[PDB]
Formats: structure tokens, C-alpha cells, sequence
């Protein structure tokens, strides 16, 4: 059993030049989020941007339990669907269609 | 056990006549050496990779160690060699014929390998069987004991063997004795090399995260030492050097209450801010690094056919020194008389940095100038 | 904001919808180096992101993450009125990350949030204004599908939508929340 990624069910090969899938059904508390391209293309933005580490996994792996922290914060205070959050340090928008019935996330951002 | 060792010396000295012999008499006299690969073929400040070294190799096998002996072939790719840490070496074998003394070029080879911190040198006399007197060879003996304590090395306490590599490999004894001698002299005299996991706890921060309810966690690969949980770590680099404490180390497949040497892992920090830690910092033993901002170096210049300057530069000369994770503009200060350093050869400089960085004797550094590797250097001596 | 150029590199230009995010259009597959990017909007509410290279002024993808189905006006039909200006991707004067090599995010990313948005959609086409001014200058065109208009102070505010057919703005409606 691992840290964290035995919280995410990957839906997508890895984004080029990381480890963290391109969407994936994140399990933070029970809660089953639905992690829409986008965030992760702002994630892997951040990881890539430094320039290549070669050690790409292990700050995958941090980023990836960041988010967690993050969405269960967001989750103490309720989800504003389609509203930007106050979550210190990040900002995160959700969405729930009704063929869904877990939600989405389709915005995540690290100052 | 694998040690290893290079040779050094003038190239029509018989450097490559000892080897030969050193491998075909010790083995009639022991085993045959084995075949065994135990060494990376590269070396640290990974940005300097891809220089094209010749690096000359062979590998013997004595009863109680295997040696891998490494020379090079022209002045070039020695320094090349010497400045990068392609090939590391605990020791070295000076190469001298008796016939002429030591030449200018092995003498800026030794000052070289004092330079970057060849631990200890040993002497073999070639040629021994061309002199019919005793008292000349107890001359040239005592004049490289001189030169080696010059340059800081023991040459008082430098083991020297008088022999002739040719008439050893022509089965004659009396001279496979002196050789195997020499091989007495690598096992006895050149210590057991320092593991990398019991120097001191070293770890370059790559990125640096924060997770909510968890605190600062850094990612990067420890480069020495072992790190356990608990703790206290001093982080050292553009800010002043700060303490704190590792509250736990995870790994990409299991979370670990140890971190060793060459493990990609990420810490866990206590008290400390992510506005605080930056990429070019290390976290270390607490008094074990100290940043600086100037320090002595020899530094090799890449030629036009491996990448670097088309002209040379001056002492206006402003480049980026890539350090384990990041660069920083230096400016250099050149030995007196030099008015340019062109591309391909080695020199000697004065590099002082715009911000402090963590560093040691021996650390290596690339020498970067918009993101392309233009040369490699090793740094010499810390200053203020 | 600042754009000062147009290339005419023939590229196919893929544009997506899904029913979670409302459009997105993607003229270049980048991995030579990330974007930086241009956030505009009310940062709460109705938020738009604009990417564009580091190395030039080629953009990347702007993509409309959420919108307000207050700050938006369906309207009977087109004004459709299109001079015809040069094709091909605009460049922008990345003079804004003036420290883009400090390597940290916060100086990367420059979004003046007080400009809000309007989005005019019908079933014919949908276009975009920014700032709430009465500007208007030339119209580069990258595809025959989508179009991109320029202000007379040096900057983007009109974007526009061509051959839509209903079918994808059910979703466009759907994701717009």
C-alpha cells in the first residue's frame, strides 16, 4: 500500500515529462473527485517549468498530496461549484453534470 | 573489494608497457583478473556530461583487492579527465622513466591532480635496467620526493619502486618482484576509499512544495550521506543558513524513516516557509557545509568541436556557473599575464559569485552562458 | 497587454467542447517549453486564460474556464460585419514577464481582474468582448472557423466563433453552469 497513490485511479497516460496522470479519479475521505485535463496541465506546467529534474516522481508525488490537502480543505468548507476557492495557496473550480454522479475538478492552481 | 587507480606520467615514459606488464605477471602469479563491472561510466555536476573523454582502461586483480587502472592518453584529455570526475580515482600512480627526470608536463599533471585532490601518489621508476649506477637513481629518487612535497605531496613517506616494465614482461624475475611490489605498495599503502553513505548528509533542493495541514515538504536526490527521521538539518545556500527539523522522508513508492545516498526522496520540514527555501539551496549536517561567494578554481574551456566558444573571452569574461541546481553570474579574476583564455585549454581563476553559495573543496561545477554548456571546472580553494 | 504580429503557418488547429470545460481551442501541441499566461476576467466568477510561449509570441490555447449565466447575452442573430484582415497566429510582446527567469510561478502570471467579460452566443455563432470599451481595430483571422479581433490601445478584446452547429453548444451550455 502506498502513500498516495493508492488514493487515485489513473484514467490517462502521464503527462510528458512526469508521473502525475493526465485525469484521474482522486478518493480523498470517500469522496470520489473526477480530475478534469485541465488541472493537470497546469500541474504539470509547474513540474516542467523549473526545468527537467530528472527526480520528476517524487515532487509528482508531493503535488499530487498538496492537491489532496487542498480538496479536502475545500471539501471542510463546502464546494462552491463554479466559483473560484479560497484555499490558501491554490484556487480550485468544480463542476457536476448529471451523468455524473461523482463531481469534477476543472481548475487547479499553485502560486 | 574494487579499488580504483590511475596512472600518471609522460606518455613515452612506458606508462603503457607498466600496465601491460602489471596485468600479464600478476596473472601468472595469481588468478586471472575478473571481468567484474562494478563503476558508473560518468561523473558528478551532470550538465558537464557529453565532453568526449578517451579515458584509457584496463583492470587487474590482486589476493585482497580488484583494481581498475585508468590513464589518458594526451595533455587534453587528462585535464579534461581531471576536472570532470569521469573516472574517480583514490589514487595514483606517478610514471617516470629513469632514463630522463620528470618533465614540465608532469609536473603541471601533479600540480593538477593536488588540485582536484588526489588523495595519494605512489612512484614507479621505469626504465631502472638502462643505468648501470645506484647513486644517480638515488638522485632522481630524492628529486621527485622533492617535487611531490612541493606540491603537498608525502614525499617523504611516497613509496617508490626502482623497475623496468619491459624486461619484467620478458619473463626475467628480479623485475616481476619489483612490479609485485608495486601492487604490495597498492594494497598496503592506499587506504579503503570513503563510502559515500557514511560522509556527511548532503541533499541539493530541486522544488520545493507546501501541503496543507503537513508543512514544507523539499524533493530532491541526497548526494551523500543517510538522513533519518527526527533529525535537525541545516538548510545552507542564498539566504542565510537556517535550521530545522525532518518530520518524516517519502519516497515515490513507500514512505521511509531513512533516506541514503543516490535515493530521490522528499523531506518533511518543520517551522520553516516556502518563501524562505529556495532551489539552489542544500540541506546538510548542521556545521557541515558553509556557503561562500569566492573561491580559486581550474576550470577546462570547451573547443569548437565539443560545444563552446568559436572565439575566446576576456577578463570581462560574466558567465553563469551552474552549480547541482541552479547557476549563478560570476565574474573571474585570470592569473597575471594572461590577456585571453581561448577555447580548448586549461586554466587556473578566481571566481567570485553575486549570491553565496553552499560549497566544498572538490565540488564540481559546469560554466554555462545562456543555457549551453561552454566548460567544466572543479573548485580549488574557498575564499571569503 | 500587448500584441504586435501575425505568422501564417499552415497548422490544423483543433478545437474541442467538452460538457465540464465550455471551449478550448488548441492551435499548436507545445512541449518545448510551457506557456505563460494572460488571466483575464472577474477572478471569482467568470475567469479566462490566454497562453503564450515563452521563447516567442506564439500562442498556445486561450480557453474560458467558468462564465456567469448572468455576464453572458443570447441575442437573435450575428452582427457578422468582418473586414478581413491578415491570417495566421498573432505574436504578443512578452515584456510583461520582464523576471521570467526567477523560475517561480507568482511572476509568471499577470491578470488584471478588473476587467470583466461579456459573452454574446446564439445558435449561429458566439463571440467574446473584454473590458467593457468601445474599441475596435483590425480582425486576424486564424482559421475559417475562429477569428480574433484587436483594439485600437494595443491589445485583444473581441474574440469570435464561426460553423458552430447547435449540437456542440448544447454541452457549451451544459459546462457553462
Amino acid at each position: 500500500t502506498g502513500t498516495v497513490f493508492d488514493s487515485i485511479k489513473a484514467t490517462q497516460p502521464a503527462i510528458p515529462g512526469t508521473s502525475i496522470p493526465k485525469s484521474f479519479e482522486l478518493h480523498v475521505n470517500g469522496q470520489t473527485v473526477w480530475v478534469n485535463p485541465n488541472a493537470t496541465k497546469h500541474m504539470g506546467e509547474y513540474l516542467t517549468r523549473n526545468g527537467l529534474s530528472h527526480s520528476t516522481a517524487e515532487g509528482s508525488q508531493a503535488m499530487l498530496t498538496s492537491l489532496q490537502s487542498a480538496v479536502k480543505d475545500a471539501f471542510s468548507q463546502g464546494l462552491k461549484f463554479n466559483e473560484k476557492m479560497q484555499v490558501g495557496r491554490w484556487e480550485l473550480v468544480f463542476s457536476q453534470r448529471s451523468s455524473d454522479p461523482y463531481p469534477v475538478l476543472k481548475h487547479a492552481l499553485y502560486k | 573489494p574494487h579499488v580504483n587507480v590511475g596512472t600518471i606520467g609522460h606518455v613515452d615514459h612506458g606508462k603503457t608497457t607498466l600496465t601491460a606488464a602489471i596485468t600479464t605477471v600478476l596473472a601468472k602469479t595469481y588468478g586471472g583478473a575478473a571481468r567484474a563491472f562494478d563503476q558508473i561510466d560518468n561523473a558528478p555536476e551532470e550538465k558537464a556530461r557529453g565532453i568526449t573523454i578517451n579515458t584509457s582502461h584496463v583492470e587487474y586483480d590482486t589476493p585482497t583487492r580488484h583494481y581498475a587502472h585508468v590513464d589518458c592518453p594526451g595533455h587534453a584529455d587528462y585535464v579534461k579527465n581531471m576536472i570532470t570526475g569521469a573516472a574517480q580515482m583514490d589514487g595514483a600512480i606517478l610514471v617516470v622513466a629513469a632514463t630522463d627526470g620528470p618533465m614540465p608536463q608532469t609536473r603541471e599533471h601533479i600540480l593538477l591532480g593536488r588540485q582536484v585532490g588526489v588523495p595519494y601518489i605512489i612512484v614507479f621508476l621505469n626504465k631502472c635496467d638502462m643505468v648501470d649506477d645506484e647513486e644517480l637513481l638515488e638522485l632522481v629518487e630524492m628529486e621527485v620526493r622533492e617535487l611531490l612535497s612541493q606540491y603537498d605531496f608525502p614525499g617523504d613517506d611516497t613509496p617508490i619502486v626502482r623497475g623496468s616494465a619491459l624486461k619484467a614482461l620478458e619473463g626475467d624475475a628480479e623485475w616481476e618482484a619489483k612490479i609485485l611490489e608495486l601492487a604490495g605498495f597498492l594494497d598496503s599503502y592506499i587506504p579503503e576509499p570513503e563510502r559515500a553513505i557514511d560522509k556527511p548528509f548532503l541533499l541539493p533542493i530541486e522544488d520545493v512544495f507546501s501541503i496543507s495541514g503537513r508543512g514544507t515538504v523539499v524533493t530532491g536526490r541526497v548526494e551523500r550521506g543517510i538522513i533519518k527521521v527526527g533529525e535537525e538539518v541545516e538548510i545552507v545556500g542564498i539566504k542565510e543558513t537556517q535550521k530545522s527539523t525532518c518530520t518524516g522522508v517519502e519516497m515515490f513508492r513507500k514512505l521511509l524513516d531513512e533516506g541514503r545516498a543516490g535515493e530521490n526522496v522528499g523531506v518533511l520540514l518543520r517551522g520553516i516557509k516556502r518563501e524562505e527555501i529556495e532551489r539552489g539551496q542544500v540541506l546538510a549536517k548542521p556545521g557541515t557545509i558553509k556557503p561562500h561567494t569566492k573561491f580559486e578554481s581550474e576550470v577546462y574551456i570547451l573547443s569548437k568541436d565539443e560545444g563552446g566558444r568559436h572565439t575566446p573571452f576576456f577578463k570581462g569574461y560574466r558567465p553563469q556557473f551552474y552549480f547541482r541546481t541552479t547557476d549563478v553570474t560570476g565574474t573571474i579574476e585570470l592569473p597575471e599575464g594572461v590577456e585571453m583564455v581561448m577555447p580548448g585549454d586549461n586554466i587556473k581563476m578566481v571566481v567570485t559569485l553575486i549570491h553565496p553559495i553552499a560549497m566544498d573543496d572538490g565540488l564540481r561545477f559546469a560554466i554555462r552562458e545562456g543555457g549551453r554548456t561552454v566548460g567544466a571546472g572543479v573548485v580549488a580553494k574557498v575564499l571569503s | 497587454l500587448t500584441v504586435d504580429s501575425v505568422i501564417n503557418e499552415p497548422r490544423s488547429v483543433a478545437i474541442t467542447i467538452d460538457g465540464y470545460i465550455p471551449v478550448d481551442i488548441k492551435i499548436i501541441d507545445s512541449k518545448k517549453l510551457p506557456p505563460l499566461y494572460w488571466r483575464g476576467g472577474d477572478g471569482k466568477k467568470n475567469l479566462l486564460e490566454l497562453a503564450v510561449l515563452p521563447e516567442n509570441g506564439f500562442l498556445s490555447s486561450i480557453t474560458l474556464v467558468m462564465i456567469a449565466s448572468d455576464s453572458i447575452h443570447k441575442t437573435d442573430s450575428l452582427s457578422v460585419s468582418l473586414p478581413s484582415s491578415e491570417c495566421g497566429v498573432p505574436v504578443v510582446n512578452t515584456k510583461l514577464w520582464s523576471h521570467s527567469e526567477s523560475d517561480d510561478f507568482s511572476r509568471r502570471f499577470v491578470d488584471d481582474f478588473s476587467l470583466d467579460i461579456e459573452v454574446i452566443i446564439s445558435s449561429e455563432s458566439m463571440l467574446l468582448t473584454i473590458g467593457e470599451n468601445k474599441k475596435v481595430t483590425s480582425w486576424i483571422k486564424c482559421s475559417d472557423n475562429f477569428y480574433l479581433g484587436i483594439d485600437a490601445g494595443r491589445n485583444v478584446v473581441h474574440l469570435y466563433l464561426d460553423k458552430l452547429t447547435p449540437s456542440e453548444v448544447e454541452s457549451f451550455f451544459e459546462a457553462v453552469g
